[PDB]
Formats: C-alpha cells, sequence, structure tokens
C-alpha cells in the first residue's frame, strides 16, 4: 500500500428513530382522560 | 385513578359530612324557633 489519503473506522449504520411530535393538545397528557371527566363530574356535582 | 384517587374519597367524605351539618343547623333553627310556636313542625314545615 501507499500511505493513506483518507482515515477510516468501522462503525454501525442504523435508522434514526422517529421523533413523534408532542401534538398541540399536549397539555391534557399529565392527567388520564377519565380524570378530566372525574374533575368535570366533580365541578358539575359539587356545584349542584 | 390509581395515582391520585383519594381526593375523590375525601370529596365524597366532606360533602356527606356537609349534608349532616346542614340538617343540624336546620334543626337548630327549628329549636330556637321552638320556644316561639311549637316543638318541630311549626318551624320545620315553614322552613321546609
Ligand atoms: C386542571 C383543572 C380542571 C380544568 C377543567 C377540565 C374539566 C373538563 C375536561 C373534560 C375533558 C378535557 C379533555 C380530556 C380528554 C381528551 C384528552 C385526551 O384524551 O388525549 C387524546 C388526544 O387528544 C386529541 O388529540 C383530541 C382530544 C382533545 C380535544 C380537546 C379537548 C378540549 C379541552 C378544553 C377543556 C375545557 C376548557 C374549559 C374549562 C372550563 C388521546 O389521544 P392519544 O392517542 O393519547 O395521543 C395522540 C398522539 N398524538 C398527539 C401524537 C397525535
Ligand atoms: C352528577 C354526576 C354526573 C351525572 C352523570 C352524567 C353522565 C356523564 C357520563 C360520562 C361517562 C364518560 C364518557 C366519556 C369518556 C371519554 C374518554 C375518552 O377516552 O374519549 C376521548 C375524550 O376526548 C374528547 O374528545 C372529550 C370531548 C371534548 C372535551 C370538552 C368537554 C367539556 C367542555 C367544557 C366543559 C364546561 C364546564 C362547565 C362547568 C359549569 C379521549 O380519547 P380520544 O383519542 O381523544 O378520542 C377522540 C374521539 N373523537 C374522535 C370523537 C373526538
Ligand atoms: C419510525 O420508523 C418506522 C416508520 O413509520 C416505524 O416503524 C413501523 O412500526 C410499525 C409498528 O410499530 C410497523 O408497521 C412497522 O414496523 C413500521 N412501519 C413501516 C411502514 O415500516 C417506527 O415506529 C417509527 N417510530 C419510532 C421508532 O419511534
Ligand atoms: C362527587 C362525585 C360526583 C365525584 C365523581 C364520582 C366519584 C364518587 C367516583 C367516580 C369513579 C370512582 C372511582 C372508580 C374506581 C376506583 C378504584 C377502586 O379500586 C377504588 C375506588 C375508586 C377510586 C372510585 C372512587 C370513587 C369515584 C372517583
Ligand atoms: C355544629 C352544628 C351542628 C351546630 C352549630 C352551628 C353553628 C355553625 C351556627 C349556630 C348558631 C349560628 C350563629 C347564629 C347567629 C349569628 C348572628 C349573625 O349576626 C352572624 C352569624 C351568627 C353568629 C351565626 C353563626 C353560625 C352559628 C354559630
Ligand atoms: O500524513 S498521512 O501519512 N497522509 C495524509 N493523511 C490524510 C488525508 C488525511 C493521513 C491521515 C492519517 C494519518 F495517520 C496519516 C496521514
Amino acid at each position: 500500500f501507499s500511505k493513506p489519503f483518507m482515515t477510516l473506522g468501522i462503525s454501525i449504520l442504523y435508522r434514526k428513530p422517529n421523533g413523534t411530535n408532542p401534538g398541540v393538545f399536549s397539555f391534557l397528557n399529565p392527567l388520564s382522560p377519565d380524570i378530566w371527566m372525574y374533575v368535570l363530574l366533580a365541578c358539575l356535582g359539587v356545584s349542584c | 385513578v390509581q395515582n391520585i384517587g383519594g381526593i375523590f374519597i375525601v370529596l365524597a367524605a366532606g360533602l356527606v359530612l356537609s349534608v349532616f351539618v346542614a340538617v343540624g343547623e336546620f334543626l337548630y333553627k327549628s329549636k330556637k324557633n321552638a320556644q316561639l310556636e311549637k316543638r318541630s313542625f311549626c318551624s320545620a314545615m315553614v322552613e321546609e
């Protein structure tokens, strides 16, 4: 061989995992979708 | 409902407690008006 014109290295080629976006109704996520009903049935209940 | 959970229990506790003290104040104003007219049914029914 001659003396190298480019430096190498064995590495791993693999797909990027998809960065699924936090869609614009993201702030409802910190409570479960039945708890949002249970708060709604509370403030419809306790008010009654 | 597994995570928070117990605030709905104490919401169910205080309101049932509040209906108890609501009758106790109703029977108390039947009691201070009991020295006016009759024993209960005067100040009960007029305030019922
Ligand atoms: C904190 C104090 C209490 C406040 C009172 C609240 C009590 C009354 C509330 C009652 C219920 C409120 C919403 C809860 C249920 C929907 C949310 C949900 O489940 O997520 C769903 C998504 O969401 C959506 O994509 C569409 C559904 C949301 C519609 C907008 C609701 C209006 C909020 C206004 C509320 C009233 C405002 C005025 C209030 C006077 C589930 O979908 P996912 O598959 O899990 O995720 C999608 C994935 N992605 C995003 C990547 C695509
Ligand atoms: C006294 C006691 C009560 C008596 C009993 C009475 C009976 C009541 C019993 C009720 C039983 C419960 C049944 C509902 C279950 C829903 C959960 C769910 O998974 O579905 C979805 C709820 O996401 C929504 O779309 C919610 C609807 C919009 C939110 C706005 C509502 C409040 C508005 C403001 C309130 C003003 C407050 C004013 C206060 C003065 C979440 O999943 P998803 O992925 O989003 O699905 C999309 C569905 N879609 C395609 C059709 C959109
Ligand atoms: C990013 O890569 C692909 C592109 O959508 C997703 O892989 C899919 O996964 C579903 C089930 O989860 C299957 O249909 C296949 O395995 C894939 N679909 C296709 C069309 O190949 C992957 O879920 C995405 N998201 C990540 C990695 O978060
Ligand atoms: C005042 C009223 C209108 C509020 C809403 C209704 C309440 C009483 C109901 C609706 C759903 C109910 C919950 C449903 C499921 C469970 C899980 C169980 O392992 C313990 C009880 C518990 C945690 C219940 C507690 C009471 C509850 C929160
Ligand atoms: C615990 C229950 C069962 C019995 C006690 C009820 C209490 C909360 C009730 C009974 C008598 C009530 C009082 C009766 C009269 C007055 C005078 C008024 O100008 C202000 C309110 C005030 C001061 C009331 C406050 C509430 C009161 C103290
Ligand atoms: O000075 S060299 O012998 N010949 C030139 N090259 C490079 C192309 C970068 C490199 C690259 C890495 C080396 F270790 C040596 C050399």
